[PDB]
């Protein structure tokens, strides 16, 4: 008997696929997340430094309230 | 000679703040120092223990 080296392909692990996909974003709906951040960015910080001012009115306070100084 | 009043009235102001409640001024007094010049952020919650003793 013979024996050489046997063929075996089975899957052939497929010719040239592509892999290479659009994934997470879309392109309209990053904007909304991105412009969407910055909106939210600015609110959210403009609404600490009225609250500063509170403390500056009252900071400035202290300096006009001391004579004997 | 104004200026001998102001002084004069600084001791009155102080010593009715040690005959009566003593506790919540000493209390603010260590929680200011304690931090650097916050003056008034980070020591809100000791300030509502004072001003209520002081409005009786």
């Amino acid at each position: 008997x013979x024996x050489x080296x046997x063929x075996x392909x089975x899957x052939x692990x497929x010719x040239x696929x592509x892999x290479x996909x659009x994934x997470x974003x879309x392109g309209y709906s990053m904007f909304a997340v991105g412009i969407g951040a910055l909106l939210f960015g600015y609110w959210s910080m403009m609404k600490w430094n009225r609250e500063r001012r509170r403390l500056q009115i009252e900071d400035f306070e202290a300096r006009i309230a001391l004579m004997p100084l | 000679e104004e200026g001998k009043l102001v002084n004069q009235c600084a001791l009155e102001f102080f010593r009715q703040i040690k005959r009566h409640c003593a506790e919540p001024f000493t209390e603010y007094w260590t929680c200011i120092d304690y931090s650097g010049l916050q003056l008034f952020r980070r020591c809100r919650k000791q300030q509502a223990q004072f001003d209520e003793c002081v409005l009786d």
